[PDB]
């Protein structure tokens, strides 16, 4: 992002994520199996797990638990 | 808070007395927040900016007993 | 290939787009500018103008140099390398010592 | 026919519109742009300006120059091929070893 | 009545309309466009400027020449035929061979 | 009175405004244009510039000329007749035999 | 007090705003418009340009000259009279005879 | 302090903001506007152009001038006193005897 | 780094904005304005214009000058100083003594 002073030049090959394979069609794209570590991916997802422990309003609470199924399970 | 170039002075003043920092200004738009957040972001300076409270008369009275509690000038 | 400037052209390349730390300690963010500072690479002969033969310029070949981003500055790729073209009449003043 | 620049004026040949490679192995589909490299074919005596003569240009009929397309910059058609006149103070380079 | 130029002034009659014919065997219908090549019928003197008495111009009473449809070309009627009226400043080659 | 023009003016009086016989038997009505043919009546010395004492100027007290109705072009009145001064520079050329 | 042009201006006093004749016999009524006609009162050195020490100016103090109401005319008051002060460059000719 | 001039430049002091009285008797109250006269305080070498040395200007320290309030006159403050600063270019005539 | 300033361009720093005392003993509030007086700190040999050689600068190194704060005029940070280029021409006058 440009808000933390980042241009897309000075950007090498370990700044891109990766994954074994992806898919998209007309209208929806899917990452199968990234190389992201479940050190990072399990920390992630218990930040966003008290985002929902503060979540004050209701359709607040439907968006956050829909990422973390798209982190955790499945949908 | 448009410009930077209005908090460099202090800005490095802060990174002698290696000390964190909070602005309450009466707003921190585009171009100087954008910079605040690079700033902090990379580990430089510990710096966070809030809103005035209140407006119209109030906010630059309540500012001022905000600088009475902590000792400070409003500027 | 190296260029070779056509009398009174100069040839340079620019330096550090904010060297992030202007001030001081603080490291300035992007905050939409452009660098003025450059280095020399190659030099015409002279200006022509007054008939009278051709006066050599005043840059040596790896000067640091100040100019001004004006009108009459354009902007070329060589080797793949992002330089400068202007005239002398473009260039203020030398960073020596 | 060969054509005849007129004093001052030179008549080169644009080179490749962004030839299909910039920055190394990427192939740039065209992206809105020209090129600003183009090869010498003819060119005039020299300037009239000042009276003294004329003094012949500095550039030999056959060399790689870069130039600025500026608004002084004409095109033409000769025996159906593309070309363009200019005077010499449009051009800013020239392209050796 | 023939005409007579002021000194550094061209008399020049214009060529075809888009000689329908351009790239080869195409007859291009009139696309909205006009003619920059013409002929020489008078000249003047020379260019004054400078003092020193008058140089005469490059350009000889009958030469086939590629001019700029510029500002300082004007358009006259002479015993009712279309005519030129520039300075060898816009004038910028010859069709010679 | 007579007038007396000051050193590269010429005082020169319109023709007529389209003769009304434009492409040969057809009498064209008046199709808002105007004369750019005129007659010389008095012409100043000469330019000063260049320091140079004054060169004089080419047209002699009669001609008649074509000239371009240009800004520098001013409109007068004298003994109540039609008159125009302009500098050489506005004169294109002469009409003769 | 009596003026003092500064080399190359000169002084000149308006004549009559439309004297009321315009024609002949007809009477023309202010129909918005001022005069070009007036007449020299006092006279400067000469142009210093060229360096060249200063040639002196055709006009003697007296004349009665056509000009040019242009922008580098300006409009002055001296013991209650109304005067104009240019540069030759903007008188036109003399009114002789 | 006294000030300094840098050839070419005049430094004068304004006169009265239209001195109340303009026609005769009559005290015209403050109508928009200023005054056009001056007087001389200090005065440069000369003009350089034409690079042959300096010629010195023709306003001694102490005339009472008029000018032209155009664009290149600038105001400015000394030992809290109102003075200008123009070339002689915008210096116009002077009010002697 | 001490600078360099390419013949005919001054290196001047600013000084104070508004010197608040303007009047006497009222201490004027910064009233949305800027500073016209600075120092030279280095100067460059002189003008090239004219051919013949370089004419030095009537500006020794250490002046306290006054400015017109004209387009001409850029803005530049050495060693982290505020400091200014301009050229002979847009410097207008010395505060000696």
């Amino acid at each position: 992002s440009e808000e933390i002073g980042m241009e897309l030049e000075k950007a090498t090959l370990e700044d891109l994520g990766q994954a074994k394979r992806v898919v998209i069609n007309k209208d929806t794209t899917t990452i199968i199996d990234g190389v992201g570590e479940e050190a990072a991916i399990q920390g992630r997802v218990a930040q966003i797990r008290q985002q929902i422990e503060e979540a004050t309003s209701d359709y607040d609470r439907e968006k956050l638990q829909e990422r973390v199924a798209k982190l955790a399970g499945g949908v | 808070i448009s410009n930077i170039r209005e908090m460099l002075p202090v800005l490095e003043a802060v990174a002698k007395a290696g000390k964190p920092l909070l602005i309450i200004a009466e707003d921190v738009e585009g171009e100087a927040l954008a910079t605040l957040v690079v700033n902090t972001m990379r580990g430089i300076v510990k710096v966070a900016a809030v809103k005035a409270p209140g407006f119209g008369d109030r906010r630059k009275a309540m500012l001022q007993d905000i600088a009475t509690l902590t000792g400070g000038t409003v500027i | 290939m190296n260029i070779r400037p056509l009398h009174d052209r100069v040839i340079v390349k620019r330096k550090e787009v904010e060297t992030k730390s202007a001030g001081g300690i603080v490291l300035t963010g992007s905050a939409a500018a452009k660098s003025t500072r450059g280095e020399v690479l190659a030099v015409g002969n002279g200006r022509i103008l007054e008939n009278g033969e051709v006066k050599p310029l005043d840059v040596k070949v790896g000067d640091i140099v100040i100019f001004n981003d004006g009108y009459g500055v354009k902007s070329e790729k060589i080797d793949n390398e992002e330089v400068l073209i202007m005239s002398e009449s473009d260039i203020l003043a030398i960073v020596e010592a």
